[PDB]
């Protein structure tokens, strides 16, 4: 704003990017550990179901390629679809993300 | 998983597998048609015409 | 994706061993078979993605 | 147990993205998910569950 | 020492002249079967709607056959599989109770089942099944088909291919889609 | 000058559609002997 | 051999011409729903507070519709969820007891609500949502807004 009016300068430009909204979900570790859910199972569930984790490699027509693992484009889209992913606790049942996050 | 009475689940029952790209972030298009390419950068200390 | 797979799997490496090419930038990438999970049928059998 | 707890409480999770490619045809929302993050102050390692 | 009403057994007394088989099918296949019956695509089996053929532990077919009964209304929780009970005759004690066997129960008949050979189906780079077809005016063409299951040594295609059409079986290393060639009947009919 | 193709024409045919299911056998009549009396 | 009141059963004699469908719901979402329904933001009226119209595991709809029974008063301490059973008729044994289904129980409506598209709103440095609005004299002013639920592609 201070440099757009200086007449000795032309086409001053940011080389970065103007910043985005970011959805920071608050994992409550207390209620997650109080319902029996382990704290590494939630990390693995979020990382695989959102971040397309890397597992191993496969061969197709003589050239080795890799294998990714990510949730479908339907249950990954908007913050209403955070509630769909379910995490198994230490008892044996399934615990939802919207109960403790 | 499979119980000892013979009942199993498969990956075809849990997930929908299929071949696709490894990152759908960048995908060019040339002159209107769908296309792609490989942008080549030059190695330093070497000319451009022989490369 | 298929003609990006073609260049990554066949054109890229002979174009990368050649004289004077330091770094590439492939617009797209090859195939990689993906396992699209969904939590409905993942709840149906009491399973975690781990 | 304390080592395996603090190898799991302050992890920097690669936690995905809202509307990451591929998406549903006809929706225009994009936001980067911030999942877990590694803790900073002494009162944040002080509150680590065992 | 032995007391009134023990929990453990003492001597297992069993007969083997008929032998039951407890096979389990997933509920997704049962719902797909119920969707295919009400639609006009698939039909009831008919008279011989109850035979079941057994595949043993080694893979060899069990020579006799029997009948199945009461596809059960219950279904498990952690696996979700509908159990199916079959009855097998057994004159010479070849089957033993505890073998891991594979039964083969039949369902449905197809009226217009367009059915392609095995050596005329080759996967492309994408991973989907495609076959080479000649056109009416003698030129080859590639079609994207869908191969659901294989029976015997022949694919059972559903879409893509049609009735009365032609599939190249011998001479695959000389043709690409677009070159004009003439029809010549092959060996395996 | 033009090579020929070995071709197999297909027509309509009915099928049977077998499916394969796993699971283990059980006997028709198992009767584990239980004592309902006490002693040695 | 059998004994008086043994542990394991002998035969499970089920009838299933009506069925019960236990349906879970986490306590946080029901607490938020009770909050926003006790508030004047939303109402639950009409006859459609009892229809469910469940769908099966593969996405196939179920042609009949059922009736929503009681809600359980206490959550489970291992999962944090109430159970809301329902009653569904199946005249020709369409679905088996013990499957996995998705209830679509209708919550309620909001009379005369306005929907903003996703291209309009953009968050601020604190976290408050806002949207640029053109006034009557065609001057753009900043207005904060509270959009928390996405339906279709509109807030």
């Amino acid at each position: 704003m201070l440099a757009a009016q200086n007449p000795a300068l032309q086409r001053v430009r940011p080389n970065g990017m103007s910043d985005e909204p970011q959805y920071k979900l608050e994992i409550d570790d207390e209620k997650a550990s109080a319902l029996g859910v382990s704290l590494a199972d939630i990390n693995s569930t979020v990382s695989i179901a959102w971040g397309s984790s890397y597992v191993n490699d496969f061969i197709d027509r003589g050239r080795v390629k890799r294998v990714y693992l990510q949730g479908r484009p339907d249950a990954r889209m908007n913050p209403d679809d955070l509630s769909k992913w379910y995490v198994r606790n230490d008892k044996g049942e399934m615990v939802p993300f919207n109960a403790f996050a | 998983k499979v119980n000892p009475d013979g009942s199993q689940v498969r990956l075809k029952d849990v997930a929908d597998v299929g071949l696709g790209g490894q990152d759908y972030s960048i995908n060019a298009q040339f002159n209107g048609s769908p296309a792609s390419g490989i942008a080549i950068k030059l190695a330093t200390g070497a000319n451009a015409l022989d490369t | 994706e298929d003609l990006s797979n073609y260049i990554v799997s066949n054109i890229q490496d002979p174009l990368s061993r050649t004289k004077g090419v330091g770094d590439f930038q492939v617009f797209g990438s090859q195939y990689s078979m993906r396992i699209w999970l969904d939590p409905a049928k993942l709840n149906s059998y009491q399973l975690t993605p781990g | 147990d304390v080592s395996s707890a603090i190898q799991a409480q302050n992890v920097q999770i690669s936690s995905g993205q809202l509307g990451g490619l591929p998406a549903v045809k006809g929706q225009q929302l994009n936001a980067t998910i911030i999942g877990k993050t590694r803790l900073q102050t002494a009162e944040q390692f002080e509150n680590i569950l065992l | 020492l032995v007391t009134n009403g023990q929990a453990n057994a003492m001597a297992t007394v069993q007969q083997l002249d008929p032998i039951y088989v407890d096979v389990t099918q997933p509920s997704t296949a049962l719902l797909r079967l119920r969707r295919e019956l009400a639609s006009g695509q698939l039909e009831r089996a008919g008279d011989n709607a109850a035979k079941v053929s057994l595949k043993l532990e080694d893979g060899s077919q069990y020579p006799l056959e029997g009948r199945l009964e009461f596809s059960e209304v219950s279904v498990d929780e952690g696996t979700g599989s509908v159990t199916i009970r079959a009855v097998f005759p057994n004159p010479n004690n070849e089957l033993l109770p505890g073998m891991f066997v594979h039964a083969q129960l039949q369902e449905g008949v197809k009226q217009k089942a367009i059915l392609a050979p095995q050596q005329g189906v080759t996967r492309d780079l994408k991973g989907q099944a495609t076959a080479l077809v000649v056109n009416a005016q003698n030129k080859v063409e590639l079609r994207v088909i869908k191969a659901d299951r294989v029976i015997g040594d022949k694919w059972l295609v559903t879409e893509g291919l049609n009735a009365g059409d032609k599939i190249i079986t011998e001479g695959l290393q000389f043709v690409q889609p677009g070159v004009e060639v003439k029809t010549v009947p092959a060996k395996n009919v | 000058q033009t090579p020929e193709v070995g071709i197999v024409t297909l027509e309509a045919q009915t099928v049977t559609l077998n499916t394969e299911l796993p699971g283990r056998t059980n006997a028709f009549r198992i009767a584990e002997v239980r004592p309902q009396v006490n002693g040695i």
